[PDB]
């Protein structure tokens, strides 16, 4: 994995990629790491797998019986914190998950939590989570500013995705956008790898590490 | 988590036309060494059904505690205990399956490799295996320990395959089982001279044979053979 | 030790080093440069474990000043960097291998061409672009991928190279104190005292 | 730490009709991070070609130590070495390393310019002759590489059509594998003319 | 590996499987395990395969140039002594399990040989992963006084006992028959038992499916 | 120490059609280097038109089989003798097991059928839960060999329109019964020749909204 | 391994079992561990196969190069040598050797060899995995000055125990008649001696 | 986590507390508050492992302010530093302990004093002028032995603690991103957002 | 330990050494390892001396509350009382234990319980540490039916070749004479049994 999110002037981007592993085994190249928990809410997946599928389609159910109970959606503070508290009662028994718990509300504003299997919960700005947060940290930071554009934005996030998918090992398939804004999360599409880097390349002149 | 101290070696079986048959050597090991050999590994269930044992013998005896109260659990209010609701082969192994699988799973198994030899009630072939681990599988062959590796390969040159088993008569397959307790009695180092021979046939019933010994043996060219 | 970094651009070769020399829980000195001058038109940065680094670099620029004064001859960047590759090789295999990587920096007068060479202490050599050692390129080759071309002049070079450090002393765990920065071309070796 | 999966990479080569070909990825990582994409592992002495994969660093030192030995074999045989006596030079200076040795997967492959018949053979790291009439496999996507060769794989195939076929058993095997990729290059080989072709393939 | 040695009339025979296995990939589906330490004394090889065949090799050679040196023809006994003691002195680390035979002055023999460096004396052996499969059957179909028809037949059946019934043993069957007095006769796939069945698809793609980046003519001449 | 996990080696593959949908896997069974069965199935019928395949510890593989079987019977008793869909069998199978997670079940799940949509469906899961929906998949110890052939073959990856400079990729379209059948067992061959664990006899389950109808195939028994 | 040699009124004799095995599987089950290092002093081997093998072979090099230059040499010189290969070499071999010869002089003598390299002259001496079983029953039976025929007795009951209890011991019993006379090998099947 | 250190002066409490959140080879956080406010007039820092930290905080937070509510009254911070200890002292011998160190600062409105304790994960209480967890008391502790006195005011406490930042910054190997400085007194908890 | 249970015409004799050893020191040279769980059903303790105890005392508590209840038990049944502890608890102990009794109906009987906590019922039984010096002897001279005398003197001449050989194993041979007649307590000391 590689997941990333940050906050700016026009909401939230939200980035990942497609790539499961079984070692040096590439398992899939076409999977969903993005949970849409609701209109307003999403959830990132990086380090195990059904670690990370299976608790996070719980945290939607938990999520989906408070705004039964208190007839409200909740905050984007008290989803992630559940998901917080439940691997924290699981701390040291070997869960691996690296999260990121992305939405608007009115009360918040657009929101960025990280969650993590050790019971670290952090509000931030930006953040990336997986094996090659690294990468995308490289690509992202050195271009980010509050200021963005919301088309500028989003191909930032692609394009750090693509930098991780590129030179991390453990990352790769396609890349899978989101944008969240007032009105809710809205999905940009899903942009294969094979055809991403070439177009990027040739219309960016970038990876010139590569033979063209 | 156990070690197992009182071991008993192969047990081999092969179908045949009309039913089955199954074998065990009557050795007690204890390590290398050869402690009792007045054992019977071969455990009959009413008139239809061998289970044959291999591994540790605590472990065995438990098992045919098992089976005994099984056959007693039947006969309770059941009219139809020695008719249509006997019990069958499929039901007596099923039930030592699940045992040994939830033993394994508790981390407290079984240590024994176990073959339910006999004949259904509509006359069908019933062979099938099952281990510590609660590993389960069936073939016209069957073997556990060293009878895996050196019976099984005898069985098969004469039942190969499915459509092998009604060209195989009682005859030739009662001799391809005493042939191969023979060779393992050649090259098995926990085995013993002695063993006990089970048919289950669906015609003839079940036939028990005890006290069998390995005959017919080559040693002579032995004499011939000088230092290395 | 820890980070150093190499950039070749269109006439020259750029090599960023760590001035940090850590032990323990005391940062001993914030002033270190962790390279060696090899030949005019050569210069080689090293990282890895205590001793072993110093040890080893000064022992190739010993045996390529006996080479130059015998030769009275600049060997080049490739000559020089195979013999350091073949140098790690038998290393690897040693009873006390040199646990060092380096970056040589060179630029080929015959040619006319700067070149960068990483090593790893496997003796593992690749000609490159950019390169790195240990956790720095975990950040900087994503990074370069992105900003580096192939026709970019010194000053866009260095302003690249900045662009390096600053995401590394953003993200990296510890303070490496800054770094020293040395530039080889046509005309040889400078540092870059204002970084 | 295990020696040959930490750069990664993989070969394979194939006969067809009066020709033979051997292609190659361009990786060469540490562990997850991908260091270069322009790292060749096929080399050639020659007309008899060699592909080697595993441990970089001994890559490169097998290459330079046959390099040296075949020059000389030259120099002293007034002859180009065949590919059937390269292929037991190779084993013999891999066996002479019996108890530290190079950790590598070797691939010969070349037609005989006497006879004119097509010649591939592989080895394992300790000098053991893997001869074979199809195809020889090597790396961290060998496993990858043994399914598409034994399936895509037939006899007779002429110089333009074994070029698709080698190249997709590569292409596919090393899509599958995370050390394995990063670009590929084949060479087809005739008996007086030799092709060499970059694949392009998804850069992940 | 599986290998076996039997033993008949007027010589020996020896046969082995062609299967060569990685982990649990087959590495080689039609290996040649029988090897050739003199003209009329061949070795069956199991264990770790380059072990079996370089210290077939490095006797053989030397046995060559023993018999140059000697002016007589090399006997098996010669052999067994100079692999033993080989192996011996280095412990079990090199891996070779071998079964020694052959015809010479003296007559027709059958030895095996372990990794550790010990031998034995038999009428009919058997070494490898598929060792058990075999020698049941050698143990169930071998006696006294065989013919030479008769002994191919047996040591043919005790390696496909191997080929069927062991993982590590596999596609066809090689024989080498060293009989006294005439040429010893090496039977390279004397058995094919397991021909690939013809697919069920041609999967020739259509040329220029593969997309291509560059295209260059290498330079092999000077 | 007593270790609770085993090997039971084979491979299983599921290929997803328009109408139908196919579950393949081989018939043998092994531990070790020793052949336990020539036929034992490992693909079952769990009704609903689910077919089913949990390849790698046999024990555990039937024991979640089983208790599959069980989950359907009891879907039925508990909501009105309602169909059990085919992704809703793939959610509960999740939580079958996850519930293992720190013992697990040390099995590649397959399930395959139709969905709502009458369309061909293949699910496929790792040892502790995880799922994804693909056309295509291929598990067990053969997996490595099978699946990038799968890939280029099913879904055409790395295969571009000839003659359009790799700008053109070649289009998805699903593949007949027919074809797809012809698929299945060329992979089944190739990895029966270079996986020791593989072979014996291939069985297909093929579902289509007609029901489920089975083939049989032969494989080397080497 | 059951091996064992028993001195008598006419010389020594020594005795063995025949079962080699690997693990639980008998690699051979004909083997002959009674071994020839000169014309009438010969060695039970027990232990490592290949360790006691080698030393045999350097032993039997040893008294041939002996014989060239000093004659015949004793039983008591052929055990020392034994001796000097398994003390000097303890850490890296694992042989159990006994030694018995036949002079005219000193008649039949028996020397026992342990792991350690300690040598021990005895009037008869029994090793291997299976010589556990039967000290009770050859120190209640053995007796001085015996014939041979009843020597004979004396290890064919003696080896028929060891091979019963011992799994590691079984096959044929085989044995080795040192006298003035000659050398003389005898063997005896199972159909024979399982049922004394 | 990693830095936490307080002085305590003539009329107040400062705590300092590093902003840095790091996990393997990246900072994921430069602006992290590690301390929690129990009651009105006492504030608790903290550090140790990843998420014990925060939880063992604002399980503490929760029952200092469950007891104000029921007796309408605030704890004094020798009260509440006992209660602390005891949570820990328990914790050490269960199945999982909680593996943090805090430091309570705090001002005692009956005595009219300011109160500084440092307590471990092992329940190891102490009251202090000044205190450090982890490597930072390997520098602190001297200087502050040096340049403290106990009559010193707020600002004197400031550029004492200003002191010993630099120090950190100069000779600590990790980058820890600066620290969050806040003051308690007879007015309460404020924070010095310029630092 | 070297103990022993040999059944005979007018029914049962149990025996043993008397040495009890912490490593090579001998804590205890005059134990008594033959065990009363009751009247006429006695038994051997080898292995563990606190397990063997501690399951003793169980058996015996389980036997006097059975006879308060159902009368006499059987032999069989205090065998199988026996295994049940030694089975269900195989993982936390380490007892071999000979069981045997006399019954009126069933004359002598003896029951061996192993490591595992199997059961064996056998004409007579051998175990501890220095019975397997005795396999041979043992079965080269048990016979069935053998009179008071003759098995004592069996038993004698057994226990005094387990004792000769094994270290573990010495003191004064104790035996229990199980019959009709009653319970008869027998000794035999050093000067006795090493010199036969
Ligand atoms: C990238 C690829 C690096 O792994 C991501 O972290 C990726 C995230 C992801 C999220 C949702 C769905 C798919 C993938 N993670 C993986 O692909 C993950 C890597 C991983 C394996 C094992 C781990 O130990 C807990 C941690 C991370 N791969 C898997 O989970 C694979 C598919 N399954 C297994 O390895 C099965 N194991 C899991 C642990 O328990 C034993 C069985
Ligand atoms: C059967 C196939 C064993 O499965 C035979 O013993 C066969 C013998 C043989 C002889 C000549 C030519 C071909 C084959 N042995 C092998 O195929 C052998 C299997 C084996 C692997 C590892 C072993 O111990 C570590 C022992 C036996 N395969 C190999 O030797 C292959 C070619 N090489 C390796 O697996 C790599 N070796 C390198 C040396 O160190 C051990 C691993
Ligand atoms: C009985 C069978 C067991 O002790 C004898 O001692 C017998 C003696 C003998 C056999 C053949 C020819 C002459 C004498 N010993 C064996 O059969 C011996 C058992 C043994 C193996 C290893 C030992 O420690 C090193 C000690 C005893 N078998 C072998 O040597 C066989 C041929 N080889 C192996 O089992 C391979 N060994 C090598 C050493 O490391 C363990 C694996
Ligand atoms: C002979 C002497 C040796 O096996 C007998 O088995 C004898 C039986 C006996 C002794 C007294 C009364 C009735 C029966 N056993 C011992 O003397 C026994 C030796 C032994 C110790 C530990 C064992 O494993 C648990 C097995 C055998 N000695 C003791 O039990 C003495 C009293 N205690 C110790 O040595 C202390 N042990 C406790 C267990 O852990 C090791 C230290
Ligand atoms: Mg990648
Ligand atoms: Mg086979
Ligand atoms: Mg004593």
């Amino acid at each position: 994995t590689t997941t990333l999110a940050f906050r700016f002037q026009g909401g939230i981007i939200v980035a990942v990629d497609s790539r499961a592993t079984a070692g040096n085994w590439v398992a899939s190249q076409t999977v969903k790491k993005v949970i849409e928990i609701n209109p307003f809410l999403l959830g990132t997946a990086a380090g195990g797998a059904a670690d990370c599928q299976f608790w996070e389609t719980w945290l939607g159910s938990q999520c989906r019986l408070h705004e039964l109970r208190e007839k409200e959606r909740i905050s984007v503070a008290a989803a992630s914190k559940i998901l917080s508290n439940l691997v924290y009662q699981y701390k040291g028994a070997g869960l691996s998950m690296g999260t990121m718990i992305c939405g608007y509300t009115r009360k918040e504003g657009p929101t960025i939590y990280y969650v993590d299997s050790d019971g670290t919960r952090l509000k931030g700005d930006i953040f990336c989570v997986g094996s090659g947060q690294t990468f995308a940290y490289g690509v992202l930071d050195s271009n980010y500013k509050w200021d963005l554009s919301v088309e500028d934005a989003l191909y930032l996030g692609k394009r750090s995705i693509l930098a991780a998918a590129h030179r991390d090992a453990y990352s790769g398939g396609s890349v899978n956008l989101y944008h969240v804004t007032e009105d809710g999360w809205i999905y940009h599409g899903n942009h294969d790898v094979g055809e991403l880097f070439w177009k990027v390349k040739e219309e960016e002149g970038s990876f010139n590490n590569v033979i063209g | 988590t156990q070690q197992p101290i009182v071991t008993g070696t192969s047990v081999i079986s092969m179908k045949y036309d009309n039913g089955v048959i199954i074998a065990a050597d009557n050795l007690g090991s204890y390590g290398s060494l050869l402690r009792f050999n007045g054992v019977e590994r071969l455990i009959p269930v009413g008139d239809n059904t061998v289970v044959g044992i291999s591994g540790d013998i605590s472990d065995m005896q438990h098992i045919e505690r098992l089976l005994k109260d099984l056959v007693t659990e039947n006969a309770y209010d059941n009219p139809l205990a020695d008719a249509e609701e006997a019990l069958e082969p499929s039901y007596i192994f099923e039930y030592l399956a699940t045992v040994m699988y939830q033993r394994r799973s508790k981390m407290n198994p079984l240590w024994n490799a176990i073959i339910v030899a006999g004949v259904q009630s509509n006359g069908d072939q019933f062979l099938r295996y099952v281990n510590l681990l609660g590993v389960t599988y069936s073939s016209p062959t069957l073997a556990t320990g060293f009878g895996a590796h050196m019976a099984n390969p005898l069985l098969r040159k004469v039942v190969d395959r499915e459509s092998d088993i009604p060209k195989t008569t009682v005859q030739v397959a009662e001799e391809a089982i005493v042939n191969a307790m023979r060779v393992l009695y050649y090259r098995d180092a926990r085995s013993s001279r002695n063993f006990s021979l089970a048919i289950i046939d669906k015609n003839t019933g079940l036939t028990f044979k005890k006290n069998l010994q390995v005959e017919n043996m080559k040693w002579d060219f032995a004499k011939d053979i000088k230092g290395y | 030790m820890d980070i150093i970094l190499g950039i070749r651009v269109q006439d020259s070769v750029i090599l960023a080093s760590s001035k940090a020399v850590t032990r323990g829980i005391s940062v001993l000195k914030d002033s270190d440069d962790k390279t060696r001058q090899l030949s005019p038109h050569t210069l080689m940065s090293f990282a890895g474990e205590a001793g072993d680094t110093v040890q080893f670099a000064e022992y190739i620029q010993a045996n390529i000043q006996l080479y130059s004064i015998r030769e009275d001859y600049e060997l080049s960047p490739q000559a020089v960097s195979s013999f350091v590759r073949q140098e790690l090789a038998k290393s690897i295999r040693s009873r006390r291998p040199y646990q060092v990587n380096v970056l040589i920096g060179g630029y080929d007068k015959k040619k006319n061409k700067p070149e960068l060479y990483q090593i790893d202490y496997l003796g593992t050599k690749v000609e490159l672009p950019y390169g790195a050692h240990g956790y720095s390129g975990f950040y900087t080759f994503s990074l370069l991928d992105h900003h580096y071309r192939p026709d970019m002049t010194t000053e866009e070079g260095l302003d690249l190279l900045k662009l390096c450090v600053q995401e590394l002393e953003k993200r990296m765990p510890m303070d490496f104190k800054g770094v020293i920065v040395k530039i080889v071309d046509k005309d040889g070796i400078r540092q870059v005292d204002d970084f | 730490s295990d020696p040959s999966s930490i750069n990664g990479g993989i070969v394979v080569a194939m006969t067809g009709k009066d020709c033979v070909a051997i292609a190659c990825d361009l990786r060469l990582g540490s562990q997850s991070l991908g260091v270069s994409n322009k790292f060749e592992k096929i080399f050639h002495y020659g007309h008899v070609f060699l592909g080697i994969t595993g441990l970089a660093t001994d890559v490169t030192t097998l290459n330079e130590m046959f390099r040296y030995k075949t020059n000389l074999y030259k120099l002293k045989e007034e002859r180009a070495i065949e590919p059937e006596t390269f292929t037991q030079l190779v084993s013999s200076s891999l066996y002479e390393r019996r108890f530290g040795p190079y950790f590598v997967g070797p691939v010969v492959a070349g037609i005989n310019s006497k006879s004119g018949k097509p010649f591939i053979a592989g080895f394992d790291l300790i000098g053991c002759i893997d001869e074979a009439k199809d195809f020889i496999v090597s790396g961290t996507a060998s496993d990858q590489l043994f399914g598409m060769c034994e399936s895509l794989y037939e006899p007779n195939l002429e110089p333009e059509d074994l070029f698709e076929t080698i190249s997709q058993a590569l292409l596919n095997a090393a899509d599958r594998d995370a050390l394995s990729g990063w670009g590929a290059v084949v060479y087809i080989i005739k008996k007086d003319e030799v092709v060499k072709r970059y694949l392009k393939m998804r850069q992940d | 590996t599986t290998i076996v040695g039997v033993k008949f009339n007027n010589g020996v025979v020896i046969a082995a499987d062609t299967r060569s296995t990685q982990g649990p990939i087959v590495a080689d589906k039609n290996c040649a395990k029988l090897h050739r330490i003199s003209p009329k004394i061949w070795c069956a090889g199991a264990g770790t395969a380059a072990d079996t065949e370089a210290v077939t090799q490095l006797i053989g050679s030397n046995i060559e140039l023993h018999s140059l040196y000697t002016s007589r023809e090399p006997r098996v006994v010669s052999a067994l002594q100079m692999l033993k003691q080989h192996l011996f002195k280095y412990q079990g680390h090199i891996g070779a399990y071998l079964i020694v035979a052959g015809v010479d002055p003296t007559g027709s023999h059958l030895f095996s040989i372990h990794a550790h460096g010990s031998t034995d004396v038999g009428y009919y052996l058997s070494l490898g992963s598929g060792s058990l499969a075999a020698m049941a059957v050698l143990e169930s179909h071998w006696k006294q006084d065989l013919t030479k028809e008769e002994a191919i037949k047996l040591a043919s059946d005790a390696i496909q006992a191997g080929i069927w019934n062991d993982l590590g043993s596999g596609s066809n069957v090689d024989v080498c028959v060293m009989e006294i007095g005439k040429d010893a006769e090496y039977l390279r796939n004397y058995l094919t038992p397991n021909v690939r069945e013809e697919k069920q698809k041609s999967y020739k793609f259509p040329r220029g499916t593969t997309a291509v980046l560059k295209e260059s003519i290498v330079n092999i001449c000077d | 120490q007593f270790n609770p996990y085993g090997d039971n080696g084979g491979t299983i593959l599921g290929i997803a059609g328009e109408d139908f949908a196919v579950l393949a896997g081989d018939t043998r069974n092994i531990t070790d280097y020793s052949i336990n069965s020539r036929y034992e199935p490992k693909v079952f019928d769990c009704g609903d038109n689910i077919v089913m395949s949990a390849n790698g510890f046999a024990a555990d593989g039937d024991a979640l089989v089983k208790r599959f079987k069980n989950s359907v019977k009891w879907y039925h008793f508990d909501h009105n003798d309602k169909k059990l869909s085919i992704n809703s069998a793939a959610r509960n199978i999740q939580h079958l097991l996850y519930g293992k997670r720190f013992f697990p079940y040390y099995v590649h799940t397959i399930i395959a059928g139709l969905d709502e949509d009458g369309k061909g469906a293949v699910y496929s899961f790792d040892p502790v839960g995880s799922y994804e929906r693909e056309q295509c998949r291929a598990g067990g110890a053969a997996a490595s060999l099978i699946m990038p052939f799968l890939d280029n073959q099913v879904n055409f990856k790395n295969q571009y329109e000839p003659g359009t400079n790799g700008k053109v990729k070649k289009p998805l379209k699903y593949l007949s019964v027919e074809e797809v059948i012809k698929l299945v067992r060329d992979s089944f061959t190739s990895a029966t020749e270079r996986h020791i664990q593989v072979g014996d006899g291939l069985e297909i389950l093929i579902v289509t909204k007609d029901g489920v109808r089975k083939e049989f195939y032969e494989l080397k028994r080497d | 391994t059951s091996i064992m040699a028993v001195t008598f009124k006419d010389g020594v004799i020594l005795g063995a079992d025949s079962r080699t095995t690997t693990g639980a599987y008998i690699a051979n089950r004909v083997t002959d561990k009674l071994t020839r290092v000169h014309d009438k002093i010969w060695c039970c081997r027990s232990g490592s196969a290949a360790d006691t093998q080698a030393i045999a072979d350097i032993v039997q090099y040893h008294l041939e190069l002996y014989t060239s230059q000093y004659g015949t040499p004793s039983t008591e010189t052929a055990a020392s040598v034994f001796k000097e290969l398994c003390y000097e070499n303890k850490d890296n071999l694992t042989a159990g050797i006994i030694v018995a010869g036949y002079d005219d002089k000193n008649k039949g003598e028996v020397y026992t060899i342990p792991l350690g390299g300690s040598v021990h002259k005895l009037p008869y001496a029994i090793a291997g995995s299976g010589s556990t079983f039967i000290y009770g029953y050859c120190d209640k039976n053995f007796r001085e000055n015996m014939s041979k025929e009843e020597t004979v007795d004396f290890i064919k009951h003696s080896l028929s125990q060891a091979i019963k209890w011992d799994g590691s011991s079984g096959g044929v019993i085989r044995m080795v008649v040192l006298t003035a006379a000659g050398v003389e090998r005898l063997i005896f099947y199972p159909d024979e001696y399982e049922q004394l």
